[PDB]
């Protein structure tokens, strides 16, 4: 998932976003 | 904006940075 | 424990460090 | 909400379980 | 996104966040 | 200042952008 | 609770929100 | 020692709470 | 150096940059 | 004490160091 | 003070700590 | 650069002020 994907990889804030409510 | 690796409270403070009012969800793996 | 006061990223940082892999949601507007 | 006990008063460890998942 | 208040240091973690690699200068006296 | 617009005042991410080199 | 990884700052701080007004002694090894 | 473990290991807010004043 | 403002968690924060491996105390009682 | 130095008025990192052990 | 590893938002952080009202630039590699 | 040095090495507070305003 992201938690992982952001950790292990790279991620960026609109990745992020789509974890918003 | 750019990429960046976050781990651990770095990627909760990001996504309290970018949710905002909107708030989010923090749903790690098993 | 004891009580005490968590304004915006703070709060975030402490449910982090509570719940950890069971995650957790952050809604200010609730 | 978990701000209007945080933030403005205090609130413990706890009390934040009650947003885990 | 959204507009929020970004107070001492939690500016400069912002201004990391959203710049990253291309760097970023923080000058309060500006 | 950066300043004059987030902590007195409010700010987005996108504005902060402009203090990236 | 949970148990976690805690390293350099972020131990700190979660002595800081686990002990709060009682304060407490960061020693690390020599 | 807590500040090694809770590093290289794991640790709980159990054990952290030995070294509250 | 210069003398700022160091609430809450932001103040172990700099004790742990300042101190290290040292280690410090927080007592906020005293 | 270190609290009525730095939250309420303002502290140095000099004086920090009066805090390490 | 003391010699340190700082990465990430770590060493902003730190960097906002030294130089207070002055202020600073963080400028990483290409 | 510092930023690099202070990650893969190790940095003082000393080196890091070389890049106060
Ligand atoms: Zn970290
Ligand atoms: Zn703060």
């Amino acid at each position: 998932g992201i938690v992982e994907q952001c950790c292990t990889s790279i991620c960026s804030l609109y990745q992020l976003e789509n974890y918003c409510n | 904006f750019v990429n960046q690796r976050l781990c651990g409270s770095h990627l909760v403070e990001a996504l309290y940075l970018v949710c905002g009012e909107r708030g989010f969800f923090y749903t790690p793996k098993t």
